[PDB]
């Protein structure tokens, strides 16, 4: 999946 | 044209060889974003997307990398005629930035899943004609570097990316999409979003990258995921080594989220002789306080997550309280849904689970339990206070009755005799900012919490059932 770079968590 | 000095380290045969290439580029006047993104994307493809045939590391031969680089520079130079966009004074025009944005945009596959992993890099752009949201912004900046536009730089909030450019670097332009089913604002400034005090534009306290920070961004953008269960050890190692390289050169100084990422990596696999994760999480918070007016949420979320994973309940509660103390000075706006989801999950899932385990451990005789610590109760109350104050003046509400059952449950995890110790004072001692929590004060020390009254005070609801 995609998360914004260096966003914490999952 | 790659320059002769850029080619001498190839072929890259290992993680360490990639690190040497980054060190060399970061020692140059300007690091070559195109080269470095192509290398990272190549290495990620063969370590995470397709590991067929892998025996150690996917050797990056110069012929291969240079051919990819040439495809990129050819497209951009072919599609963007700089003669049409004269540069007054060493600085770029809004029309030029929009043209580069259009060239990247229009290159992309007509239909693809924008939420896929491994579509962040210029390797993805060239080989798959696919980019994720923020990847489009990075690619615009890489293209502008390739065109010689030294003033165009990446701007980053905690959930979006755009560019700055122009006289004194003071202009902003949207160059990509945000979220799903929002309307495109490409070409426009970010001033409306700053003025409305949304989290998405951080009240103007967003990151303005230099070229070295843009390298840091691409490193944070490495995705070691092979599948839901498995990460690439090789890519984790690479990311970690590159972040330490950047840290040592000073390029993470103004990048809280990168500092938190590095701390998370160090928790996973500590590097001997380096700072502890906690030191790094605190450095991230210090960075946000120093450079960004303490207007960032994620430095505290990173810290809280560490405490939560390590079952430091007190310190987790304190960090989430701190997270709420930042959000309170924002207005909750239409494209802020990601930070709403983060606060909702903390309030309505993470904290309840933590307190449930604490309750079982207290039953089994734990000492120094957060549940018997009134400063822990005060942190829980300050977390809710910040959320309630966030909602004040916002164009869209935050709280609803689906929050209220969790609040009542969490309050009830602390015995009345603990709750009584907190003294709530007006302008352990706590002062509420929000009108909602001020009205709730007297309900907070009864032996059995008045669930119904709590619900009424937390929500817009003002009546009970008729019958």
């Amino acid at each position: 999946r995609w998360r914004f770079p260096a966003r914490p968590g999952t | 044209g790659l320059k002769a000095a850029q080619k001498t380290l190839f072929p890259l045969r290992s993680i360490d060889d990639v690190v040497r290439l980054f060190a060399a580029e970061l020692g140059r006047e300007e690091p070559d974003l195109v080269l470095l993104s192509l290398v990272l994307g190549f290495v990620e493809h063969f370590l995470a997307v397709n590991r067929v045939g892998l025996t150690y590391f996917p050797v990056a031969d110069l012929s291969i990398i240079a051919a990819l680089y040439a495809r990129f520079t050819a497209q951009i130079r072919g599609a963007v005629d700089l003669s049409l966009y004269p540069r007054e004074g060493g600085v770029s025009s809004r029309e030029l930035v929009k043209k580069v944005s259009d060239v990247i945009w229009n290159s992309l596959s007509r239909s693809y899943f924008k939420d896929r992993a491994h579509i962040q890099s210029l390797f993805s752009f060239i080989t798959g004609t696919k980019l994720d949201s923020s990847g489009v912004a990075f690619a615009v900046v890489g293209a502008c570097q390739a065109l010689g536009l030294r003033d165009v730089h990446l701007a980053l909030s905690e959930d979006h990316a755009w560019v700055v450019f122009g006289p004194n670097g003071e202009q902003t332009a949207e160059v990509t999409w945000h979220g799903k089913g929002n309307e495109d604002r490409r070409g426009q400034t970010v001033n409306a979003g700053v003025a409305e005090r949304s989290w998405l534009y951080l009240k103007g306290s967003y990151m303005r990258c230099d070229r070295k920070m843009e390298v840091a961004f691409m490193v944070c953008a490495i995705n070691p995921s092979i599948d839901l269960h498995t990460d690439s050890l090789e890519l984790l190692q690479l990311q970690q080594k590159l972040l330490w390289l950047l840290y040592d050169l000073g390029h993470l100084e103004r990048y809280p989220m990168a500092l938190g990422n590095l701390a998370d990596l160090e928790e996973l696999e500590p590097t001997p002789g380096r700072p502890d994760p906690l030191t790094l999480y605190h450095k991230g918070i210090a960075s946000a306080k120093t450079y960004y007016r303490d207007e960032h949420i994620y430095p505290y979320m990173y810290l809280a997550g560490y405490h939560c994973r390590n079952r430091n309940v007190r310190e987790a509660l304190q960090a989430w309280a701190d997270m709420a103390t930042v959000i309170q000075d924002y207005n909750y706006c239409r494209e802020d849904e990601e930070i709403y989801k983060e606060f909702f999950e903390v309030a309505n899932d993470v904290i309840p689970n933590l307190l449930k385990e604490a309750a079982s451990l207290l039953e089994a005789g734990s000492q120094g339990s957060a549940l018997q610590d009134p400063e822990c109760f005060a942190h829980l109350l300050r977390f809710y206070d910040g959320i309630c104050k966030w909602e004040e003046g916002s164009p869209t509400p935050v709280l609803h009755v689906g929050w209220a059952t969790f609040l009542v449950q969490s309050l009830g995890r602390f015995e009345g005799q603990v709750r009584q110790k907190v003294r709530i004072v007006s302008v352990p001692v706590l002062t509420f900012q929000s009108e909602k929590m001020k009205g709730m004060k007297e309900l907070l020390v009864a032996t059995k919490i008045n669930s119904s009254a709590i619900k009424l005070q937390l929500t817009a609801q003002s009546q009970v059932q008729m019958k």
